[PDB]
RNA sequence: GCUAGUUGGUGGGGUAAUGGCCCACCAAGGCGACGACGGGUAGCCGGUCUGAGAGGAUGGCCGGCCACAGGGGCACUGAG
RNA sequence: GAGGAAGAAGCCCUUCGGGGUGUAAACUCCUGAACCCGGGACGAAACCCCCGACGAGGGGACUGACGGUACCGGGGUAAUAGCGCCGGCCAACUCCGUGCCAGCAGCCGCGGUAAUACGGAGGGCGCGAGCGUUACCCGGAUUCACUGGGCGUAAAGGGCGUGUAGGCGGCCUGGGGCGUCCCAUGUGAAAGACCACGGCUCAACCGUGGGGGAGCGUGGGAUACGCUCAGGCUAGACGG
RNA sequence: CCGAGGGUAGGGCCCGUGACUGGGGCGGUCGUAACAAGGUAGCUGUACCGGAAGGUGCGGCUGGA
């Protein structure tokens, strides 16, 4: 299953901030704010030219473990996306972003994708009003993406709703706060996101 | 003789009839001579039948004798109402 | 329908049956370019009318004997000797394909 | 490793009697398994997978030396004695550091006697035998 | 000769690329039917049906571009290139949903068909096919 | 080559050959060792290479490399084997598989047990 | 400005008395993104400087380029001396399929969309000035036209 | 280079039925470098796998046809 | 899972100042895979009996292997991680040991006292209930080249003619319509593949619908090119 | 009558193997033929000879002067 090991490392060989952490990656005290070099006995070493595979591997890398998932499971969405009608690079964040677990978090539900998929997967989410505890199901525009309301009456859905009563969430969704439910209207356009990837270079990479 | 059955597909506890009509010594869901609709026995979505009731006229006058569940279902969307 | 094939007599030498040489076209494949081949067909003669040169078209039939499954429905063209020798100088050719 | 236990028997005088179970502290028969040897624990799967006290004591007494006379029919006494060997695992094959001769053995005259005699008259070997070499000096 | 056809676009393309003002090829109908297309779509400027010896010939009368700046003055091409692909080794003959699609637009590929020898966009048009006959960009 | 040529000679398929005959198609071989030497390797190499001559099932004596830092193989060790040519060697075209049969694993093998039979370290 | 990107440095060797002397080689191709791109090979007993000497002459020797939607208008096969490169014109989707000699040379042409394929000699020398060539000889409708 | 039921014909047996399928007689034919005869290997297709494609490769499971039921030969009963 | 130090211990590295593993652990709290109780199926409505007419339509009854399982509800413990690789290709670097030994190896090659190439270690890269290897098929292989290759010197022009079969074959008009093209029609089973929707909490799996293509049979049609037949030329070829 | 097949006799094709023998691929002894005009220009088809590379005749090629 999921990664589950040691997670500033990731962004620390990563050169880039992933906010993996939720609560702690703004706090001063996170890795990257003090050691942005690689992890491990070579990181202050002063770094060799990255070859064009490496380039692509590592930026790979970089989307991968954002949302925390396999590479089996990654490689078998993207390669959903070539064949899907239309561009390969927005149609796999589309539906890389399509997924449970990684809406639950856009929607502040919880702090981590991490967090998040304990939740899906303690039950403690539901679409439509029914529970679903699978951490990929592909959320279709429309959904009703509560919280089980039976799990409503705790202290850390509380926490992050509370914490969420006016920001706005994505173009594409919308939290209605206090009943802690939410929507799914819109799978992203390709500018209305942002992070830390260029969407070819992996397409550049699977195409070796 | 030449029969008119439900030719199962679909899959473990997921039964999927097909109801058909095919040469009685065949295969269950061998090759059928035409498809006449299905039906899914369990109701899971609004249509678990669809007898093809022009045709399921067609072949019970010129031969096809059913499944004492064929008709059950055949007579279910009534191919039999006078 | 009964498939009909149109060629000429190549062998008269049999007892109300004659050798009728058919050529079909069609390109190669993998390559494109036209191609020829030819099939022998024993066709039966009843009037036992039809000689050497004797262009005919020969119809699909029930059969008469063994390999003798089309009969000759009608003379088409005749005399043409120029495709008797057509094949028979590919023919007496092989006397000098051996070892 | 994991076996099937298919039946399980009971040898009596005049007759086998299939039984459904054995407890502990008795013996009888089973038929199914199939990598299992003599010497061996064998345990219910989801069990301390224990291994039951070995056994052992006496090395062989007695020594000879087989010679596979000719010559690419050694190996036919090559799986000869390794189908042997957890059929007996009381003989002992041995290859002589130098000399470089098939050194089977065993528990007593006798014990090496059929060991030998089978070897033969049942696996045809071309072969004799007799007094090891000896590793001499300069 | 053996191909009359490969003939005349290479007598076409072994005249431009010396830049000879005009060629002639040896005469037919079906020749000046393509000819007519080459002008029509603006490869050549135009042909005539002349004369030497009292044999008929067609001139050509061929296109080109500037000259352009540089060590190599020579002008570009306006047929760049011009190959024939039905052959008398190989006939090629493609039906209208086969019919290819040159340079992704901006060459042609003229085909006899039973309803004249057009080109790939109007046959496209007029719905039927033939043998490709050549291509040109 | 003209279409005529090819529509008459048609175009050769490539077919490969077998480095590993002695398999019968097999993904790996049981044996018995009829010899266990060392030999040594070609130029530019120099070494004492711990090679077994083995009896196949398929009924090939082939002779094969043991990869590792010692082994306890020798004469009538049922045995068994894989492809796998080694450059430096003279007709070997097969290794041993280590902890088969056998084939003891290797003593004190940390990195890469897997591929020399060896169980994990408690 | 432009950007750089070195293609290949190499270190070739010359033969005289008592050993052999060596001068570095390096092709560097150099681009906008936007339609300006240039190749340029120096060679200087150096690599930097070579380095440095094949971008001098990498500006100045430039090309066209004219992209459609991040690809190129027509489909070409320029072959420059047993090397010979294959350029395809691809939908918005795909992504620049090529060597690492034609994808740097295709990348700062600004190109986003493309097929190609490499054959003949694969020399990162000869395929770098084919694909060049190439790129040198494409057109579009209007050139077309133009012409005609 | 292949061929004496070999290729054709008349007549007859046989079959649900055509036929050198089987039998008598007559003719002297039939096939072959477009590869006969012979030797190797193989159950075939829907499909499957791969490939940009053209193409290669492959036929387990599932669906269809074939073929066999320890090796052969036979016939019975029967709509079969 | 969230928090959790300018960052414990041990280990690794060090120019001996420090660097690394490392928020990783400990530690705080929050959720709660297993398990424990309680309920508990869809798959099963016909065959039959009853009114009717043994028909149409109506009504009544019996029957569940899987299964006390799926799922639903209550309670509810921090709860397996492993394999390959880290000279180049190819992502990942240091110390020690070893010293052409032991070994590695897919190819190039590496090992003869300072080995990022062997062996261990720390660290690192990649995958994750899997990771590697062996065998085989297609790919890379435009290296049997139809798409899409070649033959002066790299493998490759026959020692040279003459000619059989074969392949190919100038310019004009016409007949035929064999190739070739066009429309209609039949066939191209079901499964599969493909696009849409939907059933299992997702998916795999599975149901419904759509879209069909090649290829062949049949009918109609076109006539340029290829063919064929008929006639004419004289630029090829032959002859005086 | 045919007929499984059994037998008798003579052939043909393949596979395994064989005292011994032929060269071939891989990992010291004798000469120095080739590579510079390689110290006799080289190679060549053939022929005869010589421990060996080779030499020599005839004729050929330049990929030699
Ligand atoms: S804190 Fe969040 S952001 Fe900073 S390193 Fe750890 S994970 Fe990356
Ligand atoms: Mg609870
Ligand atoms: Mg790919
Ligand atoms: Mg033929
Ligand atoms: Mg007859
Ligand atoms: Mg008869
Ligand atoms: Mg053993
Ligand atoms: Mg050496
Ligand atoms: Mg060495
Ligand atoms: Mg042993
Ligand atoms: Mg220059
Ligand atoms: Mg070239
Ligand atoms: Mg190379
Ligand atoms: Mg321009
Ligand atoms: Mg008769
Ligand atoms: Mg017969
Ligand atoms: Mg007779
Ligand atoms: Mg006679
Ligand atoms: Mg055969
Ligand atoms: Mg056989
Ligand atoms: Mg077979
Ligand atoms: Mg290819
Ligand atoms: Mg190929
Ligand atoms: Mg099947
Ligand atoms: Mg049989
Ligand atoms: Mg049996
Ligand atoms: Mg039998
Ligand atoms: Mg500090
Ligand atoms: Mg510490
Ligand atoms: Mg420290
Ligand atoms: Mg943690
Ligand atoms: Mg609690
Ligand atoms: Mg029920
Ligand atoms: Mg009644
Ligand atoms: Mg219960
Ligand atoms: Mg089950
Ligand atoms: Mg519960
Ligand atoms: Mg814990
Ligand atoms: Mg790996
Ligand atoms: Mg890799
Ligand atoms: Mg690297
Ligand atoms: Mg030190
Ligand atoms: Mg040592
Ligand atoms: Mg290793
Ligand atoms: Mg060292
Ligand atoms: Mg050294
Ligand atoms: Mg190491
Ligand atoms: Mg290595
Ligand atoms: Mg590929
Ligand atoms: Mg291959
Ligand atoms: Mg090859
Ligand atoms: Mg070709
Ligand atoms: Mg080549
Ligand atoms: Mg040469
Ligand atoms: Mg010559
Ligand atoms: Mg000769
Ligand atoms: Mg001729
Ligand atoms: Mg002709
Ligand atoms: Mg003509
Ligand atoms: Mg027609
Ligand atoms: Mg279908
Ligand atoms: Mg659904
Ligand atoms: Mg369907
Ligand atoms: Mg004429
Ligand atoms: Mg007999
Ligand atoms: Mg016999
Ligand atoms: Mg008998
Ligand atoms: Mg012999
Ligand atoms: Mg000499
Ligand atoms: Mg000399
Ligand atoms: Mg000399
Ligand atoms: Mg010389
Ligand atoms: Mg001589
Ligand atoms: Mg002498
Ligand atoms: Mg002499
Ligand atoms: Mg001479
Ligand atoms: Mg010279």
């Amino acid at each position: 299953g999921r990664y589950i090991g040691p997670v500033c490392r990731l962004c620390r060989r990563e050169g880039v901030k992933l906010y993996l952490k939720g609560e702690r990656c703004y706090s001063p005290k996170c890795a990257m704010e003090r050691r942005p070099y690689p992890p491990g006995q070579h990181g202050q070493k002063r770094a060799r030219r990255p070859s064009d595979y490496a380039v692509r591997l590592r930026e790979k890398q970089k989307l991968r473990r954002i949302y925390g998932i396999s590479e089996r499971q990654f490689r078998n969405l993207f390669e959903e996306a070539s064949k899907k009608k239309g561009v390969t690079g927005s149609v796999f964040l589309g539906l890389l972003e399509s997924r449970l677990d990684n809406v639950v978090y856009r929607l502040g539900f919880a702090v981590s994708r991490r967090q998040a998929r304990q939740l899906v997967r303690h039950g403690h989410i539901t679409v439509n009003g029914r529970r679903v505890d699978l951490p990929s199901y592909r959320v279709r525009p429309g959904d009703e993406i509560a919280v089980a309301e039976k799990s409503r009456n705790l202290e850390l859905i509380r926490q992050n709703l509370e914490a969420m009563k006016g920001r706005k969430v994505g173009p594409w969704l919308s939290l209605d706060v206090e009943g802690m439910k939410g929507k799914f209207l819109r799978l992203p356009d390709r500018e209305d996101l942002a992070l830390p990837v260029n969407e070819q270079l992996v397409i550049e990479f699977y195409s070796r | 003789m030449v029969k008119i059955r439900l030719a199962r597909f679909g899959s473990k506890h997921n039964p999927h009839y097909r109801i058909v009509v095919t040469d009685a010594r065949r295969k269950r869901d061998g090759k059928y001579i035409e498809k006449i609709g299905y039906y899914d026995p369990r109701k899971t979505t609004p249509d678990w039948l669809k007898v093809d009731v022009e045709r399921a006229r067609y072949w019970l006058s010129v031969g096809a004798q059913p499944t004492d569940t064929a008709r059950r279902l055949l007579r279910q969307a009534g191919v039999f109402r006078q | 329908p009964k498939k009909v094939l149109t060629g000429v007599v190549v062998s008269d030498k049999m007892q109300k049956t004659v050798t009728v040489l058919v050529e079909r076209q069609f390109p190669h494949p993998l390559y494109g370019k036209v191609i020829k081949r030819s099939k022998k067909y024993l066709a039966h003669d009843p009037e036992e009318k039809y000689k050497l040169g004797d262009v005919v078209e020969i119809i699909e039939s029930r059969p008469i004997s063994k390999r003798k499954r089309f009969r000759v429905l009608r003379l088409v063209e005749s005399g043409r000797m120029d495709l008797v020798e057509k094949y028979l100088i590919r023919r007496q050719n092989y006397e000098s394909l051996s070892k | 490793r994991k076996e099937r236990v298919a039946r399980l028997l009971r040898m009596h005088a005049n007759h086998r009697e299939e039984v459904e179970e054995l407890k502990a502290g008795d013996l009888g028969a089973v038929v199914g398994l199939k990598e299992t040897i003599t010497g061996d624990t064998l345990v219910g799967e989801d069990a301390p997978r224990v291994i039951l006290e070995s056994i052992e004591v006496p090395e062989p007494v007695i020594d000879v030396a087989i010679e596979p006379k000719t010559k690419a029919d050694q190996e036919k006494l090559s799986q000869a004695l390794a189908r042997l060997a957890e059929e007996d695992p009381t003989f002992r094959v041995s290859t002589h550091p130098e000399t470089g001769q098939t050194i089977i053995s065993g528990m007593g005259e006798l014990h090496l006697e059929i060991i030998v005699d089978r070897l033969k008259r049942e696996f045809k070997v071309d072969a004799n035998v007799g007094k090891p070499q000896v590793a001499y000096r300069e | 000769l053996t191909d009359p056809i490969a003939d005349m676009l290479t007598r076409i393309r072994n005249a431009t690329r010396v830049y000879k003002e005009s060629t002639d090829v040896p005469a037919s109908r079906f020749k000046e039917e393509i000819l007519r297309i080459l002008a029509r779509e603006g490869f050549i400027k135009g042909y005539e049906r002349v004369d030497v010896d009292g044999k008929p010939y067609l001139r050509v009368y061929l296109k080109y571009g500037p000259r352009r700046q540089g060590p190599d003055p020579r002008p570009e091409q306006v047929i760049h290139h011009i190959r024939r692909i039905s052959k008398p080794g190989r006939r090629v003959y493609v039906g209208v949903k086969e019919i290819p699609r040159v340079r992704r637009g901006l060459g042609i590929a003229i085909l006899s068909t039973s309803k004249g020898v057009l080109t790939d966009r109007e046959a496209r048009k007029l719905g039927v096919g033939g043998e490709l006959i050549c291509e040109v960009w | 080559p003209t279409i005529n040529q090819l529509v008459r000679k048609g175009r050769e398929k490539v077919r490969k050959k077998s480095k590993v005959p002695a398999l019968k198609g097999a993904p790996f071989r049981r044996g018995v060792c009829t010899v266990v030497r060392t030999v040594t390797p070609k130029k530019p190499n120099s070494a004492l290479r711990k090679v077994a001559k083995v009896r196949l099932t398929s009924g090939y004596e082939v002779t094969a490399y043991i990869p590792g830092e010692g082994h306890n193989l020798q004469e009538h060790s049922v045995v068994l084997i894989r492809g796998g040519r080694v450059k430096d060697l003279p007709g070997v075209r097969y290794h041993i598989v280590r902890g088969v049969y056998d084939a003891a694993g290797v003593k004190d093998r940390k990195k890469s047990r897997s591929k020399y039979g060896t169980k994990k370290p408690k | 400005d432009f950007e750089e990107k070195m293609i290949l440095i190499r270190r070739t060797a010359r033969m005289q008395a008592g050993g052999r002397r060596f001068r570095f080689g390096a092709l560097v191709v150099v681009g906008d993104r936007q339609g300006r791109v240039g190749l340029g090979f120096g060679k200087a007993p150096e690599v930097p400087l070579a380095v440095q000497k094949a971008g001098y002459y990498a500006r100045r020797n430039m090309v066209e380029v004219p992209l459609q939607n991040g690809t190129i208008p027509h489909e070409i096969e320029v072959e420059f001396g047993a090397s010979k490169i294959v350029l395809k014109p691809a939908a918005p989707g795909t992504g620049v399929i090529a060597g690492a000699v034609p994808r740097a040379i295709l990348e700062l042409a600004g190109v986003t969309d493309i097929l190609t394929k490499e054959l003949g000699s694969r020399n990162p020398i000869n395929i770098a000035y084919a694909t060049m060539e190439a790129l040198r000889q494409l057109r579009t409708k209007a050139d077309v036209e133009r012409l005609r």
